[PDB]
RNA sequence: AGCCAGGAUGUUGGCUUAGAAGCAGCCAUCAUUUAAAGAAAGCGUAAUAGCUCACUGGUCGAGUCGGCCUGCGCGGAAGA
């Protein structure tokens, strides 16, 4: 669970989504990729 | 498969079934390279050093590329009914290699109904070389 | 780094920062990164970008710098009351007006050059964007 | 096959040419030889997709002005120093 | 089935100590193993190994159709050293020549799937440059 | 894109490798069946064994996948 104002994709399964005014970055099989804006 | 490459493909489907006029089914449902060699390398050893089955098997790649020869091609389009060509042959010994490779390690790709050039069936044809 | 080996006189005035550019187009090589905003470039930032871009070019091709800082900026020392003169030169600054180019590159292809210039863009205070070699 | 469709400007100078620049156009000039300098406008984005080839600056251009397909070559070009645009072109009558 | 090439030295039975039990993990036994293991090699020489296709069975009687030694080691006796190629771009050691592979390709020609000779010569020139012996 | 099945090996990239059979590097990157299997982009070890990605053989009934210029908006954004 990072908090950053410069989000990114890293692997081939990074899915940028937008939930409740927040640009989240998530992944299927990676706990470290999980993010928040 | 551009314009200048489906032109070569319609050259292929004129001059490939103009002499040996057989089309059939094989697809990667037991597609693993060494398992694919049971059809591929054995057809290469049966032929010379030039074995070409090379496939473009689709629905709308049928009625546009075929229509010089054997216009019963409207039953190859959907359900992965594939494209296997033999440059020599007339219901030859290679016609049932797909049946042998389905009885031994394949999982019923598209029922291989022969595409009915002498009006064949899903079985070994009668006019087979013994 | 870069610095003048000789100035005629010691300390220069501030001036202002009006006008468009002069070195507008690519003049030597194939690829360029060009400033957009209005501002001021010190001696440290351009050589920091030089290392940060040489690290992506990996000693291939050739790169040209054209801007060279020569403005003797000063400082008044801390805890000294404002009178009693000017100050001593602390570093040497270049002036960059909107449109002026900084570096040029050849040899190494363009898709590498995207991120290879983006890294040196990310260490610079004014927004820059890429330009290509124009045949006239 | 590179052609040019254009018409002639009404009022010349700075303040008129800035609005002509704003309205998807840009000035030009056609000089050389016997005919006087023709001061016309051009189309901006309809020649941006034509200046993307070197045959713009190495091939003949036919301009349709005054019902007269003038046969020109590219001479010199100016550009906005921090924009992907075109500003002002010369055209010699040759 | 179970085709990845890994075996032991030639003239020494109970074929563990290079690999271990990774051959005889399952129920295929040493009487069936050894009585073909050192038995086949009265037609294939001693010094270079033999690839035999091992296979896990439930019928427990495993068969044998043999083949020819590999080019991850065999590059020694066509070059002239058992172990020579040390860091071959700066301080070179080894090289390979041109025409001496009509022997190595097609003296065992039923085993390899190709009849053209010069497309198969560079296929082991690449193995020479894969061990370092640049031409 | 969604619904079957790859994702070789020539090969076991190896110098002498704790081990060596791709991932820990500085060695070619040609190629035999070439639709292809990257002498390899990551897991696993003593390297691994096998399954994972393209590669390309599928299925599918009207649209597209990602660049430029700009109008607006969103986060970044903690106070007595
Ligand atoms: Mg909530
Ligand atoms: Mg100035
Ligand atoms: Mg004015
Ligand atoms: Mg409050
Ligand atoms: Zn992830």
């Amino acid at each position: 669970m990072k908090v950053r104002a410069s989000v990114k994709k890293l692997c081939r399964n990074c899915k940028i989504v937008k939930r409740d005014g927040v640009i989240r970055v998530i992944c299927s099989a990676e706990p470290k990729h999980k993010q928040r804006q | 498969a551009l314009n200048l490459q489906d032109k070569q493909a319609i050259v292929a489907e004129v001059s490939e079934v103009a002499k040996g006029a057989l089309s059939a089914v094989v697809a990667d449902s037991r597609g693993v390279t060494v398992d694919k060699m049971t059809e591929l390398r054995k057809a290469g050893r049966e032929a010379g050093v030039y074995m070409r089955v090379v496939r473009n098997t689709l629905l709308r790649r049928a009625v546009e590329g075929t229509p010089f020869e054997c216009l019963k091609d409207a039953f190859v389009g959907p359900t992965l009914i594939a494209y296997s060509m033999e440059h020599p042959g007339a219901a030859a010994r290679l016609f049932k290699e797909f049946a042998k490779a389905n009885a031994k390690f394949e999982v019923k790709a598209a029922a291989f109904e022969g595409e009915l050039i002498p009006a064949s069936q899903i079985d070994r044809l009668a006019t087979l070389p013994t | 780094m870069l610095q003048p080996k000789r100035t005629k006189f010691r300390k220069m005035h501030k001036g202002r920062n009006r006008g468009l550019a002069q070195g507008t187009d690519v003049s030597f090589g194939s690829f360029g990164l060009k400033a957009v905003g209005r501002g001021r470039l010190t001696a440290r930032q351009i050589e920091a970008a030089r290392r940060a871009m040489t690290r992506a070019v990996k000693r291939q091709g050739k790169i040209w710098i054209r801007v060279f800082p020569d403005k003797p900026i000063t400082e008044k020392p801390l805890a000294v009351r404002m009178g009693k003169g000017k100050g001593n030169v602390e570093y040497w600054v270049a002036l960059i007006q909107p449109g002026k180019v900084l570096y040029e590159m050849d040899g190494v292809p363009e898709e590498l050059a995207r991120e290879a210039f983006k890294l040196a863009a990310a260490k610079l205070p004014i927004k820059t964007t890429f330009v290509t070699k124009t045949v006239m | 096959m590179f052609t040019i469709n254009a018409e002639v400007r009404k009022e010349q100078g700075k303040g008129a040419s800035r609005r002509l620049r704003a309205a998807n156009k840009f000035p030009a000039i056609i000089y050389g030889g016997k005919e006087a300098p023709l001061a016309i406008e051009l189309d901006h984005d309809k020649v941006m997709n034509m200046q993307a080839k070197a045959e713009f600056y190495s091939e003949v251009l036919t301009i349709v002005v005054d019902g007269k397909e003038i046969k020109v070559k590219a001479q010199d070009v100016q550009r906005h120093p921090y924009k992907p645009k075109l500003q002002h072109i010369d055209f010699v009558r040759a | 089935q179970a085709y990845v090439k890994l075996q032991v030295a030639a003239g020494m039975a109970n074929p563990s100590p290079p690999v271990g039990p990774a051959l005889g993990q399952q129920g295929v036994n040493i009487m069936e193993f050894c009585k073909a293991f050192n038995a086949k090699t009265d037609s294939i020489e001693k010094g270079l190994p033999i690839p035999v296709v091992i296979t896990v069975y439930a019928d427990r009687s495993f068969t044998f159709v043999t083949k020819t030694p590999p080019a991850a080691v065999l590059l020694k006796k066509a070059a002239g050293i058992k172990s020579g190629s040390g860091k071959p771009n700066k301080d070179k050691v080894g090289k390979i020549s041109r025409a001496q592979l009509q022997e190595i390709a097609q003296t065992k020609a039923a085993d390899m799937t190709g009849a053209d000779i010069e497309a198969m010569t560079r296929s082991i020139e690449g193995t020479a440059r894969s061990m370092g012996l640049v031409v």
